[PDB]
RNA sequence: UGUUAAUAUCAUAAUCAAAAUUUAUUAUUUAUAUUAAAUAUGUAUGUGUAGAUAAAAUAAGAAAUUA
């Protein structure tokens, strides 16, 4: 794992927005599937959401379905529901695969980036060789190197 | 045919480090090679600040000679031959014709009469078939004779 | 690898023939080419953009 | 004392990769373990054609002085003493038109033209 | 476009002010410079501390097997010498011809600043509070 | 040579008074951001840091995997299947008038940056201890994954009658 | 057109030494380098205890002091 | 649609223990009428069973026969099926046969002398030749589950990455002029030894120190187990001058000994039939630098390239030819194999992106092979997969991945019926074993599947009907 | 072969394709190469393009 | 929107090197590796952090309150 320096904080919802850009990354749906696969788990909530978004790709070159001059206006929030529904799928899905790979990284033994928290082996963030003697969250001296966090035999 | 990033990207504004960016000059570009190009802070634009880590021509110029490095570091990696000067008289036969220089003539073919169109710009001759040649009157062979593999031969592989 | 580039005359070998050096010498005495000394064999480098 | 400092004195000649002072027999495996392992090893060095191995190919380079290669592993070149092209990009052809922006030209003529 | 208006007068006597400040500027710089070439050429003497990272591999095998052992057992002596600098460590690392490529691939070393600290250091205030005044593109203790 | 020990008038210039806050104009202040973690509100920080998993990673995976499955041990097997039958039942459907809801126009200017600001500031608010919409706890039946670490298959010594 | 002597050489792309001949250099030497294992085995199993660790430096591996 | 009345059949194997939730592989796998599935978990089958009618096949390993016969663990990427719940299961291809009954006469090798020389044209053991993409590795996990399933001693190499590319090498302490390799041997002590110790435990010694240096208290070895024991069962820095030790002394034992038929079978001869990713130390680390500015030394100052160790340079590989070479040993076979495990090289390379990098843990090696001018072994060519061994391996990924619940499941109404999705994993590999272990998996991201649309097209326009 | 199969609904497509029997050249199609033969190839034919002798003797 | 074709009647201000910031109308390179060619910027580590502000529906992938 290299990238060890800090990374920007981003809500669920613009991290799902970027659509089949990164979200719907088919390189990396596959990628964090493979993840799955060898851990032995089932894949329910990753392919939940690429049925999600493979179908919203080969639906984005197209149209929406016409509106009718309602005022009393149940198509809002009808398609609002269904829309929040999928968003609330990926949201678990978000979460799902976010604390497989913090666990997996404890499991490698291998160093997450910097106040990238890991349940599986420290309470707080893994924070080291960062641009600032002090804690980034809690404002707490570094120590030098940069700390240890699994065993010694590899 | 390469998925590696052969260009320096496009200076722009900062590239943050969230999904779908890092730094612009972070360790992982070029294998840890844009430590070279690299300032650290956001730089005070007047008085700090190197004028040729801003530009994208020169920026772009240390890339390519990086990626050029990195082609001739597999081209001669990808060499178990050497260039064994022998005379005109004791050369296998296949180089024994006008063989056209390197980017003068097609690159030639072995022989096309003997069904072999393989690249004799590409042929690659062992030293224990050579042997007769080099260092023929030198004693005892420093390598033994080439152990064959028979297909005709009766084994496992013809189903028995 | 560091190696020492050697050149063995047309008479040492028991067969003579015409060595590439001596040949790159003639050339550059035809064609008035510098032969630049200093220049290293580790830096080979071609142009792959061109 | 020239050469007790390295990088102070580049003639506009010097050129890199600067080639390291050799030791003594540090050609192969062979000749490595006859003299730097096993000092008592049988074969001098790998047997050796009589003839001429241009290894720095196809640069034909001097006889008689001490080169390396192009290397092998990627790690040699991160590794060296090598710079990054830092002032102006001249190629002596090119520097008459000064930039790629104000390329200039003497006659308006093709530029797929095959002279005779 | 306005007329530029002309830069009025420098003044009085200003261009010997000018004089003796850029005098006394320069005589600053005496010393500025003898200063900072102590501290540059002490931080090059010195020895360094690793450079290398040891949350990778091979340099996060223990401190007694593997690569530490080579390290031990072929370069201890170099090391020390050379002053433990991440360039000269890395070359040697490139010359021990028993590790292969790994001295960039597998081996994690420290930033070019997290590694120009002198041997066991144990604060991270150091580097951001090496002084300011050396003027050796940070290359002081 | 010889610095002189009084100086006369280079050292006597204004001082220049150094950059007060950070960031953007120099004022940016040093109190805490949108950016701040959470280490308190589950094993995955809220607002997390992006991670990238890499095929070195999955192969230093798969490696650890071939190791702790022929060393007999299931027991982090176990864990994680566990922690995945914790968060990875299906989340009822949201009840018909419940959105995220939008930053509400015609306060800011469209460009500014308190829209994408309450946006975050919400969706770190909304924790895995906020996720109402899922189906977690000791009240949850799961008839899709397996109930106790003896129906896996490693233990199978367990069900023969 | 004056002899052989100006013939000029033929580029051959000499293959390196392949397995086959690359095998028999562990055996290269087998006797007398197994017989200095022998002996080097009785200088080890003395040192063995004398120090934690025996390299190869104390055995067959040499160095200058200074 | 019969899951409530479905019963669970009862447990006999891993492969009767890794049914998963009749819900998950329900309309995956369909259940017809007592109602039971139509698809099934392959039997776990002995070799000693099997034959000419299971070719083609699937067949499996349960844990306890895999934890039994491959405790070093499996060659390159063989665990990439065997996730916890997956029963590991193995393919009985036409060339695995042949090995199959290769071994069925080593453990009567001494029989069936002749008859193994007109199986090895006086080969030594055969080389399983064949480009990167097909089941080598796999393969030679089978023939040594096979022979140890003949109760035959199996070194068993798993990977020769890991003996020429470890994370060091060293000089051998008692092979003066040559090198062994420390961590992958002490790997290869603690695995063979845990391996083999039925055969080991009445193994005696006959060319072997006995007055071996051992820590106080310590039993002093007497079998060949006891060796290994003492071996790897000890204190760092002692295990590396221990292993060195250990793999000469062994290797003059298994080359001594004549009688008890002794398998050998390595992943990847052509990263032992050349160079070692380590080079060979510098002089100038030879010599115990006195100073740095006048001394005539430039290790510090720039790297260089010393020349490369072929693999002959290392102990194992030392007694390894000593095996192949000296000949007189006809009780030794030598299955070796071809990796092919480097990265692409195709007139250029950029700087591989390292996120997306598929040959990370590939070697940076490039460099050719050729198996005939580089083996003393026989060739055997494990070509790809035809469409048959391709279509049976496959139907056994998509629907035990099913009945394990490893893939679609109740989501089964969006990827195709299966002669759609074997349509596409078998263009998207070109029939090749990697490309269709990889395009199985690549199945979450088909973004051009019509079969579900139309067929629920079909049904929202005939139910109307 | 598909250009043998008829696709056709209406009429009857006869006579069929006269390529309904080509062989089959992984030596000719389908298009593979090496690297050094793409790269030689072309870098010949670009620094062979003056070196045109227009007048020969046809 | 500075240099352009008819009003006269204060004065020579015009790059051939090395140059003096007050001028709103500007996208800086972010911690593995940091000075070799006309010389080429030594300052601003700090919870991505006041206020107000910028851009964009165009090969990227956006979806619902008309005057
Ligand atoms: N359970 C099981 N998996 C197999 C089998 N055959 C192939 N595979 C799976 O697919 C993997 C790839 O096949 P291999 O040929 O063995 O892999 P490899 O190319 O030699 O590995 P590397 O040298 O690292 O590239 C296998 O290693 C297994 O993971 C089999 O018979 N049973
Ligand atoms: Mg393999």
């Amino acid at each position: 794992n290299t990238f060890l320096t800090k990374s920007v904080a981003t809500p669920p919802i613009s991290v799902i927005r970027t659509g089949p850009k990164w979200w719907a990354d088919p390189e990396r749906m596959v990628r964090q599937k493979l993840m799955y696969f060898t851990l032995g788990v089932d894949q329910l909530p990753l392919r939940r959401t690429a049925v999600i978004q493979k179908d919203l790709h080969r639906f984005h070159m197209c149209k929406p379905p016409p509106r009718i001059g309602d005022t009393t206006g149940y198509k809002r929030s009808r398609a609002a529901q269904l829309t929040t529904w999928y968003r609330r799928i990926q949201y678990q899905e978000y979460h799902l695969q976010h604390l497989f790979t913090r666990h997996v990284w404890g499991l490698v033994r291998a160093y997450p980036g910097n106040t990238t928290k890991i349940q599986g082996k420290a309470d707080d963030g893994y924070v080291g060789y960062d641009s600032v003697p002090y804690h980034r969250y809690n404002r707490t001296p570094l120590p030098f190197p940069a700390r240890e966090i699994y065993g010694r035999r590899e | 045919i390469s998925t590696g990033v052969f260009d320096h990207l496009p200076f722009q504004h900062r590239r943050q480090h969230a999904f779908n960016t890092l730094p612009l000059h972070d360790a992982n570009h070029f294998g840890g090679r844009t430590a070279y190009l690299r300032e650290i802070g956001p730089v005070n634009i007047k008085k700090s600040g190197r004028r040729f880590k801003k530009d994208l021509r020169t920026v772009q110029f240390n890339v390519d000679i990086w990626c050029a490095q990195q082609t001739l570091r597999k081209r001669w990696k990808q060499r178990d031959w050497e260039v064994i000067e022998v005379p005109f008289r004791l050369a296998p036969a296949e180089q024994q014709r006008v063989i056209p220089e390197m980017y003068t003539d097609v690159p030639p073919m072995t022989d096309p009469e003997r069904h072999d169109f393989s690249n004799i710009r590409n042929k690659v001759y062992d030293r224990e078939e050579l042997q007769g040649v080099l260092f023929g009157a030198s004693g005892p062979l420093p390598y033994p004779p080439l152990q064959r593999i028979d297909r005709q031969a009766m084994t496992l592989d013809k189903f028995l | 690898g560091v190696h020492r580039v050697g050149y063995t005359h047309p008479s040492t070998l028991p067969v003579p023939c015409a060595q590439r050096w001596d040949l790159r010498l003639a050339r550059a005495r035809i064609f008035q080419e510098y032969i630049e000394e200093k220049a290293p064999g580790a830096w080979q480098l071609e142009d792959e953009r061109s | 004392n020239a050469s007790k400092f390295p990088h102070e004195y580049h003639t506009p000649t010097s050129r890199f990769p600067t080639t390291p002072k050799e030791k003594e027999s540090e050609s192969d495996w062979m000749a490595y373990t006859a003299r730097y392992l096993d000092k008592q090893f049988t074969h001098p060095t790998e047997p050796t054609p009589i003839y001429n191995v241009n290894k720095l190919w196809p640069m034909q380079q001097v006889p008689g002085k001490i080169d390396q290669t192009p290397f092998e592993e990627d790690q040699t070149w991160l590794l060296n003493p090598i710079p990054v092209q830092q002032l102006e990009q001249h190629h002596p052809e090119k520097d008459l038109q000064d930039l790629p922006f104000v390329n200039h030209e003497q006659f308006p003529r093709s530029l797929e033209w095959t002279a005779p | 476009w306005a007329k530029p208006k002309k830069r009025p007068k420098v003044g009085q006597g200003f261009h010997e002010k000018a004089q003796k400040w850029r005098d006394e500027f320069l005589l600053d710089r005496h010393r500025i410079l003898a200063d900072s070439l102590r501290a540059y050429v002490e931080f090059s003497a010195s020895k360094r501390t690793e450079p290398w990272d040891t949350r990778f591999r091979p340099f996060d095998r223990v401190e007694k097997d593997g690569v530490y052992v080579l390290m031990r057992h072929l370069m201890e002596d170099k090391f020390q010498l050379c002053n433990y600098h991440h360039r000269p460590v890395k070359r040697l690392f490139c010359n021990v011809g028993l590790l292969g490529p790994q001295v960039t691939t597998k081996a994690r070393w420290k930033p070019y600043r997290y590694a120009t600290n002198p041997a066991n250091t144990s604060k991270a205030e150091r580097i951001f509070q090496k002084d300011k005044t050396l003027y050796t593109h940070g290359h002081n203790d | 040579t010889a610095t002189p020990e009084r100086f006369s008038i280079l050292g006597t210039t204004h001082p220049k008074p150094k950059r007060t806050g950070f960031g953007r104009n120099n004022k940016m202040r040093s109190k805490p951001s949108d950016n701040v973690a959470w280490y308190d509100k589950g094993p995955v920080e809220w607002l997390p840091r992006p991670v990238r998993l890499t095929y070195d990673h999955l192969d230093q995976l798969r490696d650890w995997m071939m190791r702790e499955t022929l060393d007999g041990k299931t027991e982090e097997f176990n864990r994680i299947r566990d922690m995945h039958r914790e968060w990875s039942q299906h989340p009822l459907m949201p009840v018909l008038g419940d959105v995220e809801p939008k930053f509400p126009l015609n306060l800011f200017k469209q460009n500014h940056r308190a829209k994408r600001r309450f946006l975050v500031r919400w969706h770190k608010a909304n924790t895995p201890a906020n996720w109402l919409w899922m189906p977690r706890g000791p009240t949850v039946v799961t008839p899709l994954h397996h109930t106790n670490p003896s129906q896996y298959p490693e233990s199978w010594r367990q069900m023969v009658r | 057109q004056l002899g052989e002597e100006y013939w000029p050489s033929v580029e051959m792309k000499v293959r390196k030494p392949s397995g086959q001949s690359k095998a028999h250099y562990s055996l290269i030497d087998y006797d007398r380098i197994e017989k200095k294992s022998r002996e080097l085995y009785e200088k080890y199993r003395d040192a063995k205890k004398k120090s934690l660790f025996v390299t190869p430096m104390d055995l067959w591996l040499e160095v200058k002091g200074m | 649609s019969l899951a409530s009345l479905y019963v669970r059949p009862p447990v006999t194997c891993y492969t009767d223990a890794c049914e998963a939730p009749v819900a998950m592989w329900n309309g995956a796998i369909p259940l017809k009428e007592y109602v039971t599935k139509l698809y099934s978990h392959p039997l776990e089958a002995s070799p000693t069973r099997l034959s000419f009618n299971d070719i083609n096949s699937m067949y499996c390993v349960g844990n306890d026969e895999l934890m039994q016969f491959f405790p070093e663990g499996l060659g390159g990427k063989v665990m990439q099926l065997m996730p916890p719940g997956h029963p590991r299961g193995f393919l009985y291809r036409k060339e695995a046969h042949l090995l199959n009954l290769f071994i069925d006469k080593i453990q009567h090798w001494q029989a069936k002398r002749n008859v193994l020389s007109s199986l090895t044209n006086n080969r030594p053991g055969f080389i399983i030749d064949g480009p990167k993409g097909c089941g080598k590795s796999a393969l030679m996990c089978q023939v040594v589950h096979y022979a140890r399933s003949r109760n035959l001693l199996t070194l068993y190499v798993p990977n020769a990455k890991e003996w020429t590319h470890g994370e060091w090498c060293w000089p051998s302490t008692i092979l003066p002029g040559f090198f062994d390799a420390p961590d992958a041997a002490r790997f290869f002590l603690r695995y063979f030894a845990k391996a083999n110790r039925s055969t080991l435990l009445s193994w005696r010694l006959k060319c072997t120190p006995n007055d071996l240096p051992v820590e106080q208290g310590e039993r002093q070895p007497q079998n060949l187990y006891e060796l290994c024991e003492w071996g790897h069962q000890v204190v760092a820095p002692a295990s590396i001058d221990r292993q060195s030790v250990c793999v000469k002394f062994l290797m003059d034992e298994l080359s001594a000994e004549k009688k008890l038929p002794i398998v050998i079978v390595v992943d990847g001869w052509n990263l032992f039939s050349h160079d070692t990713h380590f080079r060979y130390p510098h002089p100038d680390f030879l010599r115990t630098l006195a100073s740095l500015n006048d001394d005539s030394t430039d290790i510090d100052l720039y790297p260089q390239e010393l020349p490369r160790i072929p693999a002959s340079r290392l102990g194992f590989v030392r007694g390894l030819n000593k095996m192949i070479l000296s000949k007189d040993e006809p009780n030794k076979f030598f299955f070796t194999c071809t990796t092919r495990d480097f990265k692409p090289f195709d007139g250029i390379s950029g700087f591989p992106d390292v996120e997306t990098d598929r040959f990370t843990n590939s070697l940076d090696e490039y460099a050719p092979y050729d198996a005939e001018k580089d083996s003393l072994f026989h060739p055997i060519q494990l070509g790809n997969f035809d469409e048959y061994e391709f279509r049976a391996f496959t139907r056994f990924l998509v629907n035990s991945g099913e009945l394990a619940g490893l893939g679609w499941g109740p989501l089964w109404h969006f990827s195709s019926d299966f002669e759609r999705k074997l349509y596409k994993i078998g263009f998207l590999s070109n029939r090749n074993p990697q490309g269709v272990i990889d395009h199985y998996h690549q199945e979450l991201v088909w973004r051009y599947e019509y079969q579900r649309t139309r067929q629920k097209q079909y049904l929202l326009h005939r139910n109307m009907e | 072969s598909p250009m043998q199969v008829q696709r056709d609904v209406g009429r009857s497509e006869t006579p069929l394709p006269c390529a309904g029997n080509i062989p089959v050249d992984r030596s000719q199609f389908p298009f593979c190469w090496k690297t050094e033969d793409w790269y030689e190839y072309e870098v010949a034919k670009v620094r062979n393009k003056r070196f045109v002798f227009e007048n020969t003797e046809e």
